């Protein structure tokens, strides 16, 4: 058997140990047992089939990603979110037009904005300096 | 005097719903203030909404204000204003506007006004 | 003055000060998970990066624009902020830093551009001016790597475009429980490297299927974690920050109910005994 | 008093004086006559002193005793809101050695001075026509003699003194009286010079806050603020077991409620303790007249306590109250009986419940 | 099936469980009308013995 | 395994059919108890009112 | 003058027509504005659609202004 990850730049996906898998590689399916020699390549977006060893199998969906596998080891490091040249081009533009208006979204903490608005009511017109002889 | 026993218990849950609405609605009242209506969640979106109404309806024009505004006065019997404020909360008024329902009389004056507005 | 104006004042300050009490222990619940999500970021990064440093630095160093230092004549900063308020001077020590390090660049006659994570950059280099080009709002509690696909475009693009000639990220570091501090860190051109991969001579990979376009890839993506991090660490950092100040207005609050409590019973005594002097001398 | 929250978490023994304080409109008379109404069928005489009440509310009261059968019982002592201020200030004294012949006589006897307060306030008017000295709120200098010498009359009576009293005739009992003073504050600033002299002279407050009033916990006892310092001593042992974490997880309960306000999406742990809390301040309120005999509410602060309510925790929990009461009274009703005469706890008895609930909540709705 | 029996067991209790509900509630109903008969009788009784 | 599967499906639903009809029965009792008691309040406030 | 703290019971019936039909707005604006008060100090935390009602409020309360010796007709 050898050590297989699956990453992604958030939180990591799997951890086992395997005794082979299956990925579609960019340039074609690709099936890693033990030993194999140390090889980089993208992978396609879609399936991985683990066999864990006890030779249970599971799949894992990939929205892609980069893997590298090593003497002893293997990584997936899986993309979060489908990538593409026009799928980022239009995230840029969306990004680029934001920035030329001036429009910016809420926060969804309702919870800083309860405790906010609730210090805010609070501590308006106190009056409490003057009335405290405090100096400062 | 204002419990089941004396009032029905139509009358006393009309009252208290009424009185759970309004408090609800001052509640979401500063989320709104600082994050923007568009973040609320699609029940309290409706909560607003009918406390709004709720808020409007129970305002009235007197017979002796008319010389403050010129406009007619309404008397309203407990029955129609049981049956308004228990039709407003159950959502059979979620289609008119809010100024439908402010300074008329009875619910009829309501959706006669937001038929004419 | 007036006795119950006064105990009006305290009950209002004690309600501020109940307030802050729970904003500071919900700061300290977030900052736990906040820093926990930090440390479960660090593997891709790391493994990345020892991988970019085989295929850039070690044997069969290919060549890349990202990797070498051509000329600058204009500076790109991607800036993280906060959505939020109440976090003390986090924000403003931040921009205060960018804005004299750029000014320091401006004196050498560079232009700079500015890309901005969070609402309040947004509204503070606005108001300051700057060359805001590109921006990302309202991350709040849930920061995710595809919102940050965005700005990161952008400035990428830029420079491979040959606008850009460096890149920077600034943040706040998480060093403590109580300690921060607002850096500037070079993304682009790469950083070097201290450790040498010599010892990886035993061994080459099977490139599937060549390596130049793997290798641009790679740094794309390596510079889109680095960010990623850096953002998470900066919220990370505001949790902590919010969660200090919460407890110094607390105790702001608790020293002035002993001043008000002072007062009032000042103005309580006093008011007795008017009150009482004036029924005694008024019986003739 | 047949009030579970007060029962439970603020006990009253024979001879304690208990002092109901609270805002305006917040069920201190309720509460006051619900403990008169719970004396029939106890040994305990019951006396109601009205200072300064509307006729009304005495005609109600009057109304209520009777329809309840507790009027056989009780002495009503009437001082209306119009009568001279010398009837409403030298009333309670009355009622108090009218209770008192009872006390000296080796009996039980409980008394209620309504709005002691008011009492205070016909003596300021008394007083200040005679050109007396007034005070810090223009009550007379002696106004805490005027209440202390009332209440200290409230005691409890050794064997030998009502021995000697009553020349021998009576042998082994002791006599006792009971006061209930109320006390009207506002804004419940409890620091007023009236109230804390009467704090000052009781054993103890059940303090009656109006904020919970109003969202419909009635009866609204604040727990914490509110104590019994004579305390487990009166209380009857399967209640003292039963009832000893009752007052301090509501405490925390509050606190703990208070806090969740600003915090969504909050510990699990605490969550458990937030619901729990949750339940067992919707559990002791109860209704206007209903009073509840120690079986009846021992058994319901067992399933509160015991976990019982965890499923049913989501609703219709009154409803359920009140179909184990019923099933209860059904069948094991030689238990209610052991209970009510004994109120003895013990590890059968404790085994006997869980009998009871596992049977009810196997077998029966709400 | 085992956890399918599994199932119908449990909607059989909370279908017979609402069932009872449901007949208790009317039980409930039928005793307010009953006293409210009642009082309105004695209410009667009392003004034709007092004018009397 | 099966046969096993079929004898447990079997009794849980045996046990959930006698509980549904405990649960029924009770329910039917507990109505009866209401409604006698409803009839024995009904005279008891009637005597009540007349005596007064 | 601090309005909403003071009060005149006569009202609309000592104005003419157009500053009566003129000055609801008005009072609205400034019962608004004061409702809103507190979070001024805090604004842009705040909602734009708020924000609005905000810094329209501030600008009825700049306009009352008035040198002394000036009567308006
Ligand atoms: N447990 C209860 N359930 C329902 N209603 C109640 C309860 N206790 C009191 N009330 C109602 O609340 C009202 C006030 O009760 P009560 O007259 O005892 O208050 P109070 O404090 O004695 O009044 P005041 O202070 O004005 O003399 C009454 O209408 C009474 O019926
Ligand atoms: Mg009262």
């Amino acid at each position: 058997t050898y050590h297989l990850d699956v990453v992604s730049a958030e939180q990591q996906m799997f951890s086992g140990l395997v005794e082979k898998i299956q990925v579609t590689g960019s340039e074609g399916e690709l099936g890693i047992y033990p030993g194999h020699a140390p090889l980089l390549t993208a992978i396609k977006p879609g399936m991985i089939r683990i066999v864990k060893q006890h030779g249970h199998e599971e799949f894992i969906y990939l929205s892609g990603g980069i893997l590298e596998v090593q003497p002893g080891n293997v990584t997936v490091l899986a993309d979060t979110a489908i990538r593409g040249q026009d799928l980022d081009e239009a995230r840029a533009m969306e990004a680029k037009r934001k920035a030329e208006e001036h429009i910016s979204s809420s926060h969804g903490d309702v919870d800083y904005a309860q405790a906010s608005a609730e210090l805010a009511k609070a501590i308006a017109q106190l009056r409490v300096i003057e009335l405290t002889k405090k100096a400062m | 005097q204002l419990d089941p026993l004396v009032v029905g218990q139509e009358h006393y849950d009309t009252a208290r719903g009424v009185q759970s609405i309004l408090q609800r609605y001052q509640e979401l009242k500063d989320i709104i203030a600082i994050l923007g209506m568009d973040e609320l969640s699609e029940e309290d979106k409706l909560v607003v909404a009918r406390a709004r109404k709720i808020q409007r309806f129970l305002s009235q024009p007197f017979f002796v204000a008319e010389v403050f505004t010129g406009s007619p006065g309404k008397y309203v019997s407990l029955k129609d204003t049981i049956r308004g404020f228990k039709g407003i909360m159950e959502g059979e008024y979620d289609h008119l506007p809010e100024q439908a329902f402010y300074m008329v009389g009875s619910i009829e004056e309501a959706v006669e006004k937001a038929k004419k507005l | 003055a007036g006795a119950k104006d006064i105990r009006s004042k305290i009950a209002s300050v004690q309600n501020t000060q109940k307030i802050t009490k729970a904003m500071e222990m919900v700061a300290a619940s977030k900052m736990r998970k906040s820093q926990d999500r930090m440390a479960a970021s660090r593997p891709y990064a790391e493994t990345m990066r020892k991988v970019i440093g085989h295929l850039a630095h070690g044997n069969l160093e290919y060549k890349h624009p990202y990797l070498e230092d051509r000329d600058v004549k204009r500076v790109g900063y991607l800036v993280v902020s906060t959505d939020r308020g109440l976090a003390g001077g986090l924000n403003i020590n931040l921009f205060k830093k960018l804005l004299a390090e750029m000014k320091t660049w401006t004196d050498k006659g560079v232009q700079a551009d500015l890309a901005m994570i969070g609402s309040k950059g947004v509204s503070f280099f606005n108001s300051v001016g700057g060359n805001v080009v590109a921006q990302v709002t309202g991350m709040g509690d849930n920061p995710s790597l595809s919102e940050l696909i965005g700005p990161v475009k952008v400035m990428l693009q830029a420079y491979d475009e040959g606008r850009l000639d460096k890149l920077y990220i600034v943040s706040n570091k998480f060093i403590n429980t109580m300690s921060q501090v607002p850096t500037i860190s070079q993304l682009l051109p790469l950083p070097a490297s201290d450790d040498d991969d010599l010892k990886h001579k035993s061994w080459d990979y099977l490139y599937e299927p060549d390596p130049k376009a793997l290798l641009d890839t790679l740094l794309r993506r390596y510079v889109e974690s680095q960010v990623y991090q850096g953002v998470v660490e900066n919220l990370a950092s505001e949790q902590a920050a919010r969660m200090v100040a919460m407890k110094a207005a607390t105790d702001n609050g608790g020293s002035l109910i002993k001043e008000l409590q002072l007062v009032y019973n000042k103005a309580r005594q006093a008011s007795i005994t008017q009150e009482l002097t004036e029924i005694v001398s008024g019986a003739a | 008093t047949g009030y579970k929250a007060v029962d439970s978490m603020i006990p009253i023994g024979r001879g304690q004086r208990e002092l109901i304080i609270g805002d305006r409109q917040t069920g201190k008379t309720a509460l006051a006559i619900d403990a008169i109404i719970n004396q029939r069928d106890s040994g305990i005489k019951a006396i109601y002193v009205a200072i300064g009440q509307k006729a009304s509310t005495i005609s109600n009261v009057v109304r209520k005793l009777e329809e309840h059968g507790a009027l056989a019982n009780t002495i009503v002592v009437v001082a209306t809101a119009s009568e001279s201020a010398a009837l409403q200030y030298l009333a309670p004294y009355a009622g108090a050695a009218m209770g008192e012949y009872f006390r000296d006589r080796g009996e039980d006897a409980l008394i209620i001075y309504d709005d002691l307060s008011k009492q205070a306030v016909a003596y300021r008017q008394i007083s200040l026509l005679l050109r007396r000295p007034p005070g810090r709120e223009a009550f007379p200098g002696d106004v805490f003699y005027l209440h202390s010498r009332l209440l200290e009359r409230a005691a409890r009576v050794n064997a030998e003194y009502v021995e000697a009293f009553t020349k021998g005739e009576v042998k082994g009992k002791t006599g006792s009286l009971t006061a209930l003073p109320i006390i009207e504050t506002q804004a419940g600033d409890v620091s007023a010079f009236v109230p804390t002299n009467v704090i000052s002279i009781t054993d103890g407050q059940i303090f009656l806050e109006t904020n919970l009033f109003n969202a419909g916990i009635r009866p609204a006892v604040n727990p914490g603020i509110s104590v019994s310092r004579v305390g487990g001593a009166a209380q009857t042992k399967i209640m003292k077991k039963l009832s000893g974490g009752i007052r301090t997880a509501l405490a925390q309960y509050r606190e703990l409620a208070a806090f969740s306000q600003f915090a969504s999406d909050l510990d699990d742990a605490t969550r458990k303790q937030l619901d729990h809390g949750q339940k067992v301040t919707e559990l002791l309120k109860q209704k206007q007249y209903a009073p509840m005999s120690v079986a009846q509410q021992s058994l319901v602060l067992f399933a509160a306590e015991r976990g019982y309510l965890a499923d049913v925790e989501l609703s219709k929990i009154g409803s359920f109250e009140a179909a184990l009461l019923a099933y209860v009274d059904r069948d094991h009703a030689p238990l209610m009986q052991e209970i009510n005469q004994t109120g003895g706890y013990n590890d059968e008895i404790e085994g006997k419940l869980k009998g009871i609930l596992d049977s009810f909540k196997a077998t029966q709705s709400w | 099936d085992l956890d399918l029996a599994k199932a119908s067991a449990t909607d059989q209790l909370k279908k017979a469980k609402a069932e009872a509900q449901v007949i208790i509630e009317q039980a409930n109903k039928r005793r307010s009308q009953i006293l409210d008969e009642a009082k309105a009788e004695a209410e009667q009784e009392r003004t034709k013995i007092v004018a009397q």
